[PDB]
């Protein structure tokens, strides 16, 4: 039939601000048309690894619900956003399942999240006290004990405070530079299965 | 939990807060040095006190993770390195007096201005003012009055302040438990805590004392040489059976004997390799220096410049509006930003300074993986080393030719390889006595070996017998000869050049063994060859993280400094100097026989 009603791809990639890594964005893309073709296409993008998929079969495929993840990592840090790495990253802001289906979309962003001052808008989990399950979210600020003498909510000996901030500037090396993450999540469930490809006349 | 976790979360957090502050200092430097203006200057003090004032802070708190209850030898290393006290540990007053004492020899080193008596409308400054007069004159008198002189102004400025400087030195090092000043200076080639590959702070002194032994006849030979044609260019002064005039070394120190080779020159007919001409006949840029620098780290397998290089540097003089420092430095601002600060010219002392600069920078990349408080050279010779073996590689004449800047019909015969290795030895050979004879001195001084009253008179002595260079008129202890260099009047280690030209021979050897070069030591050039790049850059890559000895293992096989590379490297001048030291007598008297 004629097709309309395109997924809102714009407000992921094309936002004008993206979450920190630790309170990374989580959008539930439902009932619409997902072209992904124009992301394939694009240029703009440095990394589009997917897992468990190709891209080639993604425009037939069908799929329940689409979990389009954001957040902003290091340009080194981008490595281990996938199935069985680890790092503080993966350790502490966001974890990938071993058993994941979807695409990883990393793009250089240093034009736009680095100031010469110093961009600290965006922070980064350095301390937890057990690794985090797949797709968990963590945004507890409270005082990281790693020691056997209680904190009390005062950042002394001992005890840091667990969230740091990338103090992203233009000036950077492209392993410093901020990277814009978009993971796509697809699962199928046993509701129908809503998200479709477009389908040729 | 235990302590090691604890120490472990302590160095996570400190590497984090410390590449932040120390990018921010080093990003207010470089603004500063590209760009002389009064808020950079207040922008810099800002950023430097900011930083010092953190590193304070986490000294006093990494103290209170004891040492003995880590294992990990990384781990140990970082704490090891934070723990030290510096100054902290001294009393407020004395670290303020000592901090004081620093800054004004520093003023008075910078800013001090001599010139003659009787004549005192215009005066000149040490840099260029005297150093041109030291370096180019031919008259007996003017470099006598420009020596004398400056040693007499700043001698009798600077003597009271090392009189107190050795004193406060020496208290705050034997309250930081070493025996003295020296023993500081010397601990940064002490190895603790691995089996076999242990380097002691008293085996230094031994080691450095054995290489000079090696050192001595060809450094004798040289001297006689060099003793035979200042005689040829003085006639009276010099004495056949006597030490050489101090101030007729061609610099204001003895630092080098580089301005003595056109008076000491063996065939002034044939040509020189000066390549110059060429790089002005096709028109060469100082980005094509730099593309032609990073053609040879390609051509050797190292990785190539990030575009943040290309896009940050300054490799340009900026103009008359803006003032830069004009000393070429790499800078490892930290974050992956690698910058090069170099006024180019289009010179053939330029092109390679471009190669030792990018040989720090490539040092500097290669440690990047590394944490933060062990991105340094394994030790302070190490990182110096790495640049000048480049600077020895580029100069070759099958660089020259490889890439096209020499003819390719140019004749290599003996004659030019001899010229060439004695300007080589002229700026390396004759660097070590004076280097070993001055840190020798430092360490005597700080161990209070010498009396205060007998500082000069020891001095000369050293001098005579160690360097064979003999004062114009004796000095008496008003005088402080010693101070009136850089590095000592400014509190900086000299022993980091002595070792630095040992490991560059090493290194050479090492690389041109692994390339498979076939000829003279001096005749190689290690373009090409991706596994000498590799030997290379597995040591580089490691940084501080393994010790010395290891690291000298990983390049050169062995767990010591060794003299032998650079004595097969000078052993065709070596067997020349002995072929031309026959009618001649090596050695010297310590008598005043020339002049007194
Ligand atoms: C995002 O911005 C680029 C740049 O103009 C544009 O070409 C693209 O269509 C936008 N939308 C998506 C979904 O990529
Ligand atoms: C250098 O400082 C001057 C001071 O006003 C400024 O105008 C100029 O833009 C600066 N140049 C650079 C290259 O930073
Ligand atoms: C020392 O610590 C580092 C991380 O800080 C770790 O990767 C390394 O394996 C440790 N070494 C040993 C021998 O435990
Ligand atoms: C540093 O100084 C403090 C007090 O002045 C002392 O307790 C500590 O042991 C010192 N550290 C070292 C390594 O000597
Ligand atoms: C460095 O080399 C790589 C691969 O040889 C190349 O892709 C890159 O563009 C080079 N970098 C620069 C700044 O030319
Ligand atoms: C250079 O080589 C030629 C030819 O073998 C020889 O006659 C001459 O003596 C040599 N000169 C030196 C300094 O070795
Ligand atoms: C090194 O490699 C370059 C690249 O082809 C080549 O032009 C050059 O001649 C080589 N150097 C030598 C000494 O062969």
């Amino acid at each position: 039939p004629n097709i309309t009603n395109l997924c809102p791809f714009g407000e992921v990639f094309n936002a004008t601000r993206f979450a920190s890594v630790y309170a990374w964005n989580r959008k539930r893309i439902s009932n619409c048309v997902a072209d992904y073709s124009v992301l394939y296409n694009s240029a703009s993008f440095s990394t589009f690894k997917c897992y468990g998929v190709s891209p080639t079969k993604l425009n037939d495929l069908c799929f329940t619900n689409v979990y389009a993840d954001s957040f902003v990592i290091r340009g080194d840090e981008v490595r281990q956003i996938a199935p069985g790495q680890t790092g503080t990253i993966a350790d502490y802001n966001y974890k990938l399942p071993d058993d994941f289906t979807g695409c990883v979309i990393a793009w250089n962003s240093n034009n736009l999240d680095s100031k010469v001052g110093g961009n600290y808008n965006y922070l980064y989990r350095l301390f937890r006290k057990s690794n985090l399950k797949p797709f968990e979210r963590d945004i507890s600020t409270e005082i990281y004990q790693a020691g056997s003498t209680p904190c009390n909510g005062v950042k002394g000996f001992n005890c840091y405070f667990p969230l740091q901030s990338y103090g992203f500037q233009p000036t950077y090396g492209v392993g410093y530079q901020p990277y814009r993450v978009v993971v796509l999540s697809f699962e199928l469930l046993h509701a129908p299965a809503t998200v479709c490809g477009p389908k040729k006349s | 939990s235990t302590i090691e976790e604890q120490a472990k979360t302590f160095l996570d957090k400190f590497n984090h807060e410390a590449e932040d502050l120390f990018y921010q200092s080093s990003l207010a430097s470089w603004n500063y040095n590209t760009n002389i203006t009064e808020e950079n200057v207040q922008n810099m003090n800002n950023a430097g006190d900011k930083w010092s004032a953190f590193l304070k802070e986490q000294s006093t708190l990494a103290q209170m993770y004891p040492l003995q209850e880590i294992q990990n030898l990384t781990v140990k290393l970082q704490l090891q390195a934070l723990q030290q006290n510096g100054s902290s540990v001294l009393s407020e007053d004395k670290s303020k007096r000592l901090n004081t004492i620093l800054n004004t020899m520093s003023t008075i080193y910078s800013t001090g201005k001599v010139c003659n008596p009787d004549n005192p409308q215009e005066c000149l400054l040490l840099e260029p003012g005297l150093n041109e007069i030291m370096a180019n004159s031919l008259d007996y008198n003017e470099r006598l009055w420009a020596w004398e002189s400056w040693r007499s102004e700043v001698g009798k400025q600077l003597r009271p302040l090392y009189e107190e400087y050795v004193v406060l030195k020496n208290e705050m090092a034997r309250a930081n438990h070493y025996e003295d000043y020296g023993d500081y200076w010397r601990g940064d080639y002490e190895v603790n805590g691995v089996d076999g590959y242990d380097y002691s702070r008293g085996q230094l002194i031994e080691d450095v004392e054995h290489t000079f032994e090696e050192i001595k006849p060809l450094y004798e030979h040289l001297h006689a040489y060099v003793r035979a044609k200042l005689m040829n260019a003085y006639p009276s002064y010099i004495s056949p059976i006597g030490c050489l005039p101090a101030h007729l070394l061609g610099d204001m120190w003895g630092r080098f004997w580089t301005n003595l080779y056109s008076l000491t020159v063996p065939f002034g007919q044939k040509p020189n390799i000066d390549v110059t001409d060429a790089m002005v006949d096709q028109a060469w840029d100082a980005q094509r220096i730099f593309k032609e620098a990073e053609k040879f780290f390609v051509s050797v397998g190292l990785p190539n410049m990030t575009q943040g290089f290309w896009e940050n540097s300054m490799l340009t003089d900026p103009g008359n509006v803006q003032k830069a420092v004009c000393h070429p430095t790499a800078w490892d601002l930290g974050k992956g930003d690698f910058r090069i600060l170099m006024c180019t010219k289009v010179t053939m002392d330029d092109f390679l300074t471009a190669h030792h600069e990018m040989g720090h920078i490539q040092y500097d990349m290669a440690y990047a993986a590394q944490p933060f408080l062990l991105r340094n050279g394994a030790n302070e010779g190490f990182h110096e080393a790495v640049g000048e073996i480049m600077s020895l590689s580029a100069a070759t004449p099958k660089h020259l030719k490889s890439i096209g800047l020499l003819s390719p019909d140019f004749q290599e015969d003996n004659e030019t390889e001899i010229n060439f290795l004695l300007k080589q030895a002229l700026t390396i050979v004759g660097t070590l006595p004076f280097t070993y004879m001055l840190e020798k001195w430092r360490w005597m001084v700080f161990k209070g070996e010498i009396p205060k009253d007998q500082w000069m008179k020891k001095w000369w002595e050293m001098k005579r017998e160690i360097v064979g260079v003999v004062e114009p008129v004796p000095h008496d202890e008003t005088y402080c000869d010693p101070a009136s260099l850089f590095h000592v009047s400014n509190d900086y280690s000299f022993i980091r050049y002595y070792t630095r030209t040992l490991y560059q021979f090493q290194f050479q050897e090492a690389l041109c063994q692994a390339a498979k070069h076939e000829g003279p030591l001096h005749k190689c050039d290690i373009s090409n060859s991706t596994e000498a790049g590799q030997k290379l850059f597995n040591m580089l890559r490691l940084g501080k993280s393994e010790p010395w000895t290891l690291a000298l293992e990983n390049v050169v096989g062995a767990k010591n400094m060794n003299v032998r590379p650079l004595l097969n490297y000078f052993e065709p001048l070596f067997t020349w100097l002995k072929d031309q030291n026959k009618n001649s007598f090596v050695g010297w008297s310590t008598d005043w026989s020339p002049y007194a």
